[PDB]
């Protein structure tokens, strides 16, 4: 079988059921309320044709994922929002993974590097918090 | 809540970051990938960071995973308040106390003198009370905490070589062949057991009842609570050296080279495990394997349902004298001067504790955690190791005297104290027990 | 082996 989903932007996508079933929200709108076409207001048609991707497609990170997810920052935020809107809880652990992953490794001043983010700590308190998360 | 406190209470805003964008619980699902090292290093990001970071739940887990269960609650003011979780503080504090073994400055111990020109053959280390054993015929009810003797229980008209403890209950075995109970508090003696001919040597405690070994060949079952022998398990035809006992079975290792497993209840020996070539000197038991250490050289892991040997572990040169075991894993001390930790499931030997900084005589105790062993000796050491690699780390203590007799005889260990019977046989060393303190300020 | 023990 298909059903079909309407992005935000007004973009009708035609995917095959099942595929489509690995977002219990989609699939509740479709099993329970019989949604047709199913409206999908906070996922737009360029993030909804990444996320059926994925889904098509388908703990450690495999080598396909950190390929797909080899985006840019904001797609990345854009697909960790679709994933958790949509509830593929595949995909928002794979993109959340990757995210953790920026970080690990460590200095907080290299941290920020990658996140921009700006030492908002006064000469007393960055003391303070460097003290009390004092490792090793 | 309490990160949305922080929030409004503080106002950090504007943050071009990803996280800071994100929606709280979405930033947390991302911080509990990372591990405790990553989140204490994002936490020193930003003030919007600093407050996600110090969730709690997000540590209680991390704490449930160094198996630490208890969150830490300090008390006591600067301004911008800060809703600290405790759980992570428990993390922090857990950190700080295994860097302090591992490296940190060591404070000169308090020093117990006592059982002058006498040996310590027994040491219990429960909460704040330490209990010493001499063959000076008395024991001694000592304070980790200040280091002085609460009390001494005199009675026995001979050696004690044998004790255990449980809150304020004593144990005792002399070779004046009796076993005595006592108050730790008030330090009297509440039931003196007769029933033993000869020498007793070796004792386990149970909740209400305590198991004896004599140099009789044969063990008794006490009641603490009614000083009354419910059982004799006869059937040793040498010396008990070493008993174990989880409330169900008996286990006994004798110098008949034999291992007994018993149902104290019908005074009956299930099996008889045989295969030491010569005297049996320790035992473990966890409810599933006995592990017996003899004079032999070797130590034998035995299935004790159905009497079978599972792994004849052989490496050792000389006499195991101690063995701990914990969740399967084995750590032995030998008489050979090493120390192994073996898997005894698969029979692997993961580690020997040697190299340049190995102990130069044999081991006498040892202590260990998932962290590390902890390994004493007559070279009048305490030598701490890392598990993991069997690494050396570094000497806990070294006595001036440890060349020309000063000795470590036993040790004792918490999370955040070291107990050490030291002394010698020549008066190099007077006898003493030695605390060492690895608790940090929080 | 002279790791502790009573005599008789």
């Amino acid at each position: 079988p298909s059903i079909k989903l309407q992005s935000s932007d007004g973009e009708i996508f035609e995917v095959d059921v099942e595929i489509a079933k690995q977002s219990v929200t989609i699939k509740t709108m479709l099993e329970d309320l019989g949604m047709d076409p199913v409206p999908l207001p906070n996922v737009n048609a360029a993030i909804l044709k990444k996320v059926i991707q994925w889904c098509t497609h388908h703990d450690d990170i495999p080598v396909w994922d950190q390929e797909f997810l080899k985006v840019d920052q904001g797609t990345l935020f854009e697909l960790i929002l679709a994933a958790n809107y949509l509830d593929i809880k595949g995909l928002l652990d794979v993109t959340c993974k990757t995210v953790a992953n920026m970080i690990k490794g460590k200095t907080p001043e290299e941290i920020r590097k990658t996140f921009n983010i700006k030492n908002d700590f006064t000469e007393e308190e960055e003391a303070q918090v460097r003290k009390e998360n004092q490792w090793c | 809540t309490q990160v949305k406190h922080m929030m409004q209470v503080i106002e950090p805003q504007f943050q071009r970051d990803f996280i800071s964008l994100l929606p709280k619980e979405l930033a947390l699902y991302v911080l509990s990938f990372l591990e405790p090292k990553d989140l204490l290093q994002a936490a020193q990001t930003c003030r919007y960071w600093r407050i996600l970071a110090e969730d709690n739940l997000l540590w209680r887990e991390k704490c449930k995973e160094e198996g630490i269960d208890e969150p830490l609650h300090i008390k006591r003011v600067i301004k911008p308040g800060f809703i600290h979780s405790p759980w992570k503080s428990a993390y922090i504090r857990q950190h700080r106390i295994d860097t302090n073994w591992r490296r940190g400055e060591l404070k000169s111990p308090k020093v117990l003198k006592g059982h002058d020109d006498h040996v310590i053959t027994c040491l219990q280390f429960c909460g704040n009370r330490i209990v010493s054993g001499s063959d000076d015929n008395t024991l001694k009810v000592w304070s980790a905490v200040t280091g002085k003797c609460l009390r001494t229980l005199v009675g026995h008209t001979g050696g004690v070589w044998s004790s255990q403890m449980r809150d304020n209950i004593i144990i005792s075995g002399s070779t004046d062949r009796t076993l005595k109970v006592w108050n730790a508090e008030t330090g009297e003696c509440i039931h003196t057991l007769y029933g033993h001919t000869s020498t007793v040597r070796c004792m386990h405690l149970h909740e209400k009842r305590v198991v004896s070994g004599s140099r009789d060949a044969t063990l008794r079952v006490w009641d603490i609570e009614t000083g009354q022998c419910l059982h004799v398990l006869m059937g040793h035809v040498a010396a008990v050296r070493c008993v174990q006992y989880d409330g169900r079975r008996v286990v006994s290792g004798a110098y008949d080279f034999m291992v007994k497993v018993w149902d104290p209840e019908t005074e009956t020996c299930l099996h008889t495990l045989q295969g030491h070539t010569n005297r049996v000197y320790s035992l473990q038991f966890d409810g599933i394997h006995v592990v017996s250490g003899s004079l032999d050289t070797s130590i034998r892991v035995w299935d004790v349902e159905t009497g079978n040997c599972i792994h004849t572990l052989t490496g050792h040169q000389s006499l195991t004298s101690g063995m701990e075991l914990k969740d399967n894993i084995l750590v032995s001390g030998n008489a050979d001067s090493t120390v192994k930790i073996w898997d005894i499931k698969t029979g692997q030997c993961l580690q020997t504790l040697q190299g340049p900084n190995k102990h130069q005589s044999a081991v006498t105790c040892l202590q260990f955690n998932k962290n590390f062993v902890i390994t004493s000796s007559d070279d009048g050491t305490v030598k701490l190791w890392d598990l993991k690699t069997g690494e050396f780390i570094r000497n806990l203590v070294t006595l001036e005297s440890g060349g020309s007799g000063g000795v470590v005889w036993r040790i004792r260990a918490s999370n955040t104290k070291l107990v050490c019977a030291v002394g010698s046989r020549n008066g190099t060393e007077e006898t003493k027990l030695l605390v060492l303190d690895f608790d940090v300020d929080m | 082996s002279l790791i502790p023990t009573p005599d008789k």
